């Protein structure tokens, strides 16, 4: 999936949503250290 | 296929033009709250 | 209005065209054969 | 005020006088009456203004190639050219300023056009390209 | 005149030295260095 | 008066030359404002 | 602003003789700019030019006394 001229997703929610954000090079990256 | 521009629309504006022997492509920016004449 | 002001913008536009007093009143005048001799008519405005 | 007489999207075709508006400044693209600009001709300047009354704030649209010509539905990825306002200008990119400028020139230029983000959908819980969202992690705090 | 002026201004035609940076009609020195150049070879 | 005694003087030495012109011979009424402003210095010296 | 040398020079450019049918373009501009021009600023009338038109019988200047009547009006 490379050309991108049109969208009908909708696929994340900007509430209803929860995001598990992966770096291309890392894997997981993101993650609270208290 | 057909596709085509109406109002309430996404249009942007953009030009190629080989300066230098370097070909890019501009894009026309602009912004009211720091200057009024546009930039490239 | 209607194309008038338009042309007589743009015709001003060549500020140079504004001042043109020094070229009009210019004094390169030349009484040429002035006392009795020389009407350069070849050569001169 | 306005009194628009416009149901609105309706398509735009070759030669109809167009108004630009800018999604962030809010303000229209326009041909501003000063000049300079360092550049030295009869050419003028390009900027934004928030006032649409006069001939002003209107640009045409011309086909520069003669496959469309004047009267069709402007499709993507094809070459426009804008002349309207005081002095038949045209976005001239002017590269004598040490780099590129542009400046309402007498002397046409090719201007293309892309489609940015959308003109159909709604936010309706759909992260768009391109927004200012929030980054929470414990649903809370 | 409309299109007379237009095919003018779209092509600029003398050589104005006065301007200089412009394509032409420099007539502020224009005038002036043809009166020196006629008292000239 | 001594507009004409220049005038004079001019003529004379043109005349000596044996060949010129100069069209400083003009009327006091139709000179222009480069030679007024020396004809107003003039005329406050001699006022002075 | 002041007294320039109009109420002359025009008369003095009309009187050349050799110039013929060209004075048609001088009457009408001397005749309305007597009448343009404010008589208090209209002072080198008499030795300007009526003293010369007086001393003339049948000179070139046929209108002189036209032109002079011009702005006398009668008040």
């Amino acid at each position: 999936r490379k050309e991108v001229d049109g969208m009908g997703t909708s696929e994340i929610k900007y509430g209803d949503s929860i995001c598990y954000i992966q770096h291309v090079d890392t894997g997981l990256w993101l993650t609270y250290q208290a | 296929e057909i596709q085509f521009l109406r109002t309430d629309d996404e249009v942007v504006l953009q030009c190629t033009a080989t300066i230098h022997k370097e070909q890019q492509k501009l894009c026309l920016a602009a912004e009211g709250f720091g200057n009024r004449l546009c930039f490239l | 209005k209607g194309e008038a002001i338009r042309i007589r913008s743009i015709l001003r536009s060549l500020g140079d065209l504004v001042g043109v007093i020094s070229i009009a009143f210019q004094m390169p005048t030349i009484a040429k054969d002035g006392k009795v001799v020389e009407p350069d008519m070849s050569a001169g405005f | 005020m306005k009194t628009a007489q416009g149901g609105g999207h309706r398509t735009l075709l070759y030669g109809h006088a167009i108004l630009l508006r800018h999604s962030y400044s809010g303000m229209y693209l326009c041909c501003l009456s000063t000049s300079r600009s360092s550049t030295d001709k009869l050419a003028f300047d390009v900027g934004l203004q928030e006032d649409t009354t006069g001939e002003a704030c209107w640009w045409t649209i011309h086909p520069a190639s003669k496959q469309r010509s004047e009267g069709e539905k402007v499709r993507v990825g094809d070459d426009l050219i804008l002349v309207s306002v005081s002095s038949e200008r045209y976005l001239h990119l002017s590269y004598g300023n040490s780099s590129w400028h542009v400046d309402a020139a007498f002397q046409q230029t090719l201007w293309s056009v892309a489609p940015i983000s959308s003109g159909s959908e709604a936010a309706q819980g759909y992260l768009i390209g391109g927004d200012v969202l929030r980054l929470l992690h414990g649903h809370m705090d | 005149a409309n299109v007379v002026v237009r095919l003018l201004i779209r092509r600029p035609e003398c050589f104005g030295p006065a301007l200089r940076g412009e394509g032409g009609n420099g007539l502020l020195a224009a005038m002036e260095e043809a009166i020196k150049i006629a008292e000239d070879p | 008066n001594y507009h004409n005694i220049w005038a004079k003087k001019k003529k004379l030495e043109l005349e000596s030359k044996g060949g010129g012109n100069h069209p400083l011979l003009v009327p006091y009424d139709t000179l222009t404002a480069k030679e007024k402003a020396k004809d107003r210095e003039k005329a406050q010296d001699i006022f002075k | 602003q002041l007294r320039p040398s109009m109420m002359q020079h025009l008369l003095r450019r009309l009187v050349f003789d050799v110039p013929l049918l060209n004075e048609h373009a001088k009457m009408p501009l001397k005749l309305l700019t007597n009448h343009y021009e404010r008589c208090w600023k209209y002072y080198c009338l008499p030795g300007g030019w009526g003293n010369f038109g007086a001393a003339s019988e049948e000179e070139l200047h046929l209108s002189r006394k036209l032109f002079w009547g011009i702005f006398d009006a009668l008040s």
